[PDB]
């Protein structure tokens, strides 16, 4: 399972 | 296609329906976690595990058109710079979900 942690950097980092 | 759309399908957020808003922020992931010990705000869902950056950042806002539609999703991208507030959890404390920018 993805972490909610995780889930925010795969939706919303574009560095 | 345009950012957002091309965004949103690549990291998964479209290829399985349309998500009408999301933010991406373009600063380093360390800036962005850095944010969860700044400024303690409210969260608008009433919680207070919310933090609002010092700066502002540079944002792209998707938004779907009123047309859009599964799976042809389209979006409206808008760039901006503006501060943004996530709600921060666990340990670490790190963001959780992407609140709103200001």
């Amino acid at each position: 399972k993805e972490t909610a942690a995780a889930c925010f950097e795969r939706c919303h980092m574009d560095s | 296609s345009n950012y957002c759309n091309q965004m949103m399908k690549s990291r998964n957020l479209t290829k399985d329906r349309c998500k009408p808003v999301n933010t991406f922020v373009h600063e380093s992931l360390a800036d962005v976690q850095a944010v969860c010990s700044q400024k303690n705000v409210a969260c608008k869902n009433g919680q207070t595990n919310c933090y609002q950056s010092y700066s502002t950042m540079s944002i792209t806002d998707c938004r779907e058109t009123g047309s859009s539609k599964y799976p042809n999703c389209a979006y409206k991208t808008t760039q901006a710079n503006k501060h943004i507030i996530v709600a921060c959890e666990g340990n670490p404390y790190v963001p959780v979900h992407f609140d709103a920018s200001v």
